[PDB]
């Protein structure tokens, strides 16, 4: 059983946002599950969007009850999630969900829990128009080695909305990578940096490529980090 | 709405310990009340429901109790997979409510951290700005200073930090901390320093260049 | 709102394993 959600970056203020997630183990008319939206905002707090069912009911929040539509499309297997007159504070980490709907002789009758989860997929709300990153070098040099080993890496500037996936030599290279976390500049745009740690034998023999990602403005950019020589 | 809290909000325990978290709730929630692992990486993962009730391939280090307004989870011989964060529910009243999050991190010996200097990139220079980066690679405990000198003046709000999360097997941190100057300031000055004082440095660690040669 | 319910269900089903 494997949940796979999806739908845009970067929404419009009073548009209407809508994600669907697509259910891959079984299907969405089992009756023996409700399927759930849940989102938590930038400040780590769970809010709690929506309960269905198969047969058509539907429990929304009160504070969005006004405004939220949940429905099932069971031709394809697929939950929809609706949202209107979003706002900034609809900015926020969207899951979807799946819940055990337990029957009145069940053991566990009454007892609700949400016990599996899709990764999350992130929606930025703002008037604010998409922009892709500036890719630059963070050459090796004898300035950035320490003993055996040399650190490099690429600087991912100015960028809405988040977020930005940063690689190394397209996956071939995960050992001793840190791609911070993006900081908000005066601007308003985003940037950060990402630089690994390799042996300082090992550059002029392997090249290190860098692959950065922004779906929201259609941004690939692979920027080759070449040795300095200092 | 039930409102939920949990503490602490944050602790560090090392490999082996005892953990235990207490959640609190605003009324009374007869034991429907379930708990939740979040760690970056893979998709938040049920471990108990109904306060005592574990899931199947969850290990049963993970232990739940309580009744009333308030329930603890136990992890009994914290692994290095266990360290992340965990968030209570309560599944009593019609509109389901969460924690706020105990985040739960790693006690290690301390690691002075190795120090990089990067200047612009000469891309970046004929693009009209000019950003100098300090790294600070593979450290602990998470408290470290970092001053940035040029032609011996400190400067101000010119630069912005920014911090990794632990490392999963290290247990540790790297900070990055980027200066950024129009192209004018940077071809005014020489000699550009970055200053770093950690516990586990006896003396603050230096790494500085000359503009150019 | 079914939800709900559950929570009562639980004693009358309760009430009848009893009997
Ligand atoms: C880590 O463990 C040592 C053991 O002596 C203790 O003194 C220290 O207070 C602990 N620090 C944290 C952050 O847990
Ligand atoms: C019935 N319940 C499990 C939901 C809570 C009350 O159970 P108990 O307190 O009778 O053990």
């Amino acid at each position: 059983v494997q949940l796979v959600e999806s739908g845009p970056g970067l929404v419009q203020p009073w548009g209407t946002l809508s994600l669907t997630c697509r259910v891959s183990g079984d299907s969405v008319s089992n009756d023996n599950y409700y399927w759930a939206w849940i989102r938590q905002t930038p400040g780590r707090e769970l809010q709690v969007i929506g309960t269905i069912y198969y047969s058509g009911t539907t429990y929304y929040n009160p504070s969005l009850r006004n405004r939220v539509t949940i429905s099932l499309d069971k031709s394809v297997n697929v939950v929809s999630l609706r949202l209107g007159s979003v706002s900034a504070a609809d900015t926020a980490q969207y899951y979807c969900v799946r819940m055990p709907s337990h029957g009145f002789w069940s053991t566990s009758f009454s007892y609700w829990y949400f016990d599996l989860w899709g990764r999350g997929h992130f929606v930025a709300v703002s008037w604010a128009s998409t922009k892709g990153p500036s890719v630059f070098p963070l050459a090796p040099s004898s300035k950035s080695t320490s003993g055996g080993t040399a650190a490099l890496g690429c600087l991912v500037k100015d960028y809405f909305p988040e977020p930005v996936t940063v690689s190394w030599n397209s996956g071939a290279l995960t050992s001793g990578v840190h791609t911070f976390p993006a900081v908000l500049q005066s601007s308003g745009l985003y940037s950060l940096s990402s630089v690994v740690t390799v042996p300082s034998s090992s550059l002029g023999t392997q090249t290190y490529i860098c692959n950065v990602d922004h779906k929201p403005s259609n941004t690939k950019v692979d920027k080759k980090v070449e040795p300095k020589s200092c | 709405d039930i409102q939920m809290t949990q503490s602490p909000s944050s602790l560090s325990a090392s490999v082996g310990d005892k953990v235990t978290i207490t959640c609190r709730a605003s009324q009374s929630v007869t034991k429907y009340l379930n708990w939740y692992q979040f760690k970056t990486g893979q998709a938040p993962r049920i471990l108990i429901y109904g306060t005592y009730t574990l899931l199947s391939g969850v290990s049963p280090r993970f232990s739940g109790a309580g009744s009333g307004s308030l329930y603890t989870l136990t992890i009994t011989n914290i692994q290095p997979e266990d360290f992340a964060t965990y968030y209570c529910q309560q599944a009593h009243s019609t509109p389901w409510t969460f924690g706020q999050g105990t985040h739960v991190a790693a006690n290690r010996t301390v690691a002075a951290p190795s120090v990089f200097i990067f200047p612009p990139s000469d891309e970046q220079l004929k693009s009209g700005t000019a950003s100098v980066v300090c790294l600070l690679n593979n450290f602990y405990p998470r408290e470290a200073k970092v001053q940035w000198k040029v032609d011996n003046a400190l400067q101000s709000g010119n630069s912005q930090e920014s911090v990794t999360e632990q490392d999963s097997k290290d247990s540790t941190y790297s900070l990055s901390s980027t200066l950024t100057l129009s192209k004018a300031d940077y071809e005014k000055h020489k000699v550009y320093a970055c200053e770093v004082t950690h516990q586990g440095l006896s003396s603050p660690v230096t790494k500085s260049f000359n503009r150019g040669g | 709102n079914w939800f709900d319910i559950t929570n009562w269900l639980w004693y009358i089903k309760l009430f009848i394993m009893i009997v």
